[PDB]
């Protein structure tokens, strides 16, 4: 079965740190194409980076330098190391599995874990 | 960063209606236009690749068309259970990318 | 003796990106009035040599390194470029000398059923060295549960396709490209 854990989401301050956390199920991410979209509550779908099978990563320029999408090689894990985090970061977080050929359909992400960012 | 502008931004349809959308990017995208349905309180699902191809798992009445700077998707009957919002996203840049999204729900 | 720029530039067959080739120009003099002084080339990008002096600058071996990608996809062909086509298919050096000619070619490389015979490297496990070819159809292995070479679970095919269809705007038409690699008996 294809399936996704999100978690690691918690109230933070401004500026803070925070930590994602999935145990890859229905596939393993050491070598796929991973995106991390997150969601604003009742806004529109938000690009972050995407890392690729090789380690590539690629990020927009509101979010550049600011999140750190990695992974080690001797887990079955996706990190994120986010700082600077901000009050337009609250997710709703997702990562995507990209599948093949012209079908770049990130149709697997989970249910989202909460991170709240405020004063 | 491609923007991708949808338009109307809501509409409602009656039980069995159909619902069209239109979805433009700002620069050619060829078929690369992952095409999602998100449900109020779940998560965007995958329903067109390609551009013109139904995503497995997904039902047969939605089929669209449309590519390069722009992209359709025409349910050919919304029902009771497709009260939900659609996203499409581009990938033809090193930049990835939404659209806004139109919320539809029933009249 | 004219150097064979004619037999590279205007080849009939073209090579994938994935599977380019490479051949040395050891002996011979060139005549640069063929490149330099034409217009069919869309990008034009020469690095650590300048457009008109190069007739007259000796350098050991020139290679032509030719394939085809996508229109945005020759923004990827750069040293140090972290894009798709530099980082799984063929790497220039950071170090890199010598120019790269790339042109549109639609009518010849677009077909209205969509082109699948040109192709590319998707998967390509840790990145390629400088002028590093890979043509390896080993099967990728998407996780860590074993796949046996087979399609399936955590299991994919390494290979993909491009899809040249006419209707593409110019972001994403084919370009048929020529990298030129220096190594330090040429000249103009």
């Amino acid at each position: 079965e294809v399936q996704l854990v999100e978690s690691g989401g918690n109230l933070v301050q401004p500026g803070g740190s925070l930590r994602l956390s999935c145990e890859v199920s229905g596939f393993i991410v050491s070598r796929n194409y991973m995106s991390w979209v997150r969601q604003a509550p009742g806004q529109g779908l938000e690009w972050l980076s995407i890392i690729y099978p090789g380690g590539s990563t690629f990020y927009a320029e509101s979010v550049k330098d600011r999140f750190t999408i990695s992974r080690p090689d001797s887990k079955n894990t996706l990190y994120l190391q986010m700082n600077s985090l901000r009050a337009e970061d609250t997710g709703t977080y997702f990562c995507a599995r990209g599948l093949l050929e012209w079908r770049y359909g990130q149709d697997v992400w989970g249910q989202g874990t909460t991170v709240t960012v405020s004063s | 960063d491609i923007q991708m502008t949808q338009s109307p931004s809501s509409l409602s349809a009656s039980v069995g209606d159909r619902v069209t959308i239109t979805c433009q990017a700002s620069q050619d995208v060829n078929e690369d236009l992952n095409w999602y349905q998100q449900k109020p309180g779940k998560a965007p699902k995958l329903l067109i690749y390609g551009a013109f191809n139904l995503e497995t798992g997904v039902s047969s009445k939605f089929s669209g068309s449309g590519s390069g700077t722009h992209f359709t998707l025409t349910i050919s009957s919304l029902q009771p259970e497709d009260i939900a919002t659609y996203y499409c996203q581009q990938y033809g840049h090193q930049a990835l990318s939404f659209g806004g999204g139109t919320k539809v729900e029933i009249k | 003796n004219l150097c064979p720029f004619d037999e590279v530039f205007n080849a009939t067959k073209f090579p994938s990106v994935y599977a380019w080739e490479r051949k040395k120009i050891s002996n011979c003099v060139a005549d640069y009035s063929v490149l330099y002084n034409f217009t069919p080339f869309f990008a034009f990008k020469c690095y650590g040599v300048s457009a008109t002096k190069l007739n007259d600058l000796c350098f050991s071996n020139v290679y032509a390194d030719s394939f085809v990608v996508k229109g945005d996809d020759v923004s990827q062909i750069a040293p140090g470029q972290t894009g798709n086509i530099a980082d799984y298919n063929y790497k220039l050096p950071d170090d890199f000398m010598g120019c790269v000619l790339a042109w549109n070619t639609r009518k010849i490389d677009a077909t209205s059923t969509g082109n699948y015979n040109y192709r590319y490297r998707l998967f390509r496990k840790s990145n390629l060295k400088p002028f590093e070819r890979d043509i390896s159809t080993e099967i990728y292995q998407a996780g860590n549960k074993p796949c046996n070479g087979v399609a399936g679970v955590n299991c994919y095919f390494p290979l993909q396709s491009y899809s040249f269809r006419p209707t593409y705007g110019v972001g994403h038409q084919p370009y048929r490209v020529v990298v030129l690699s220096f190594e330090l008996t040429v000249c103009g």
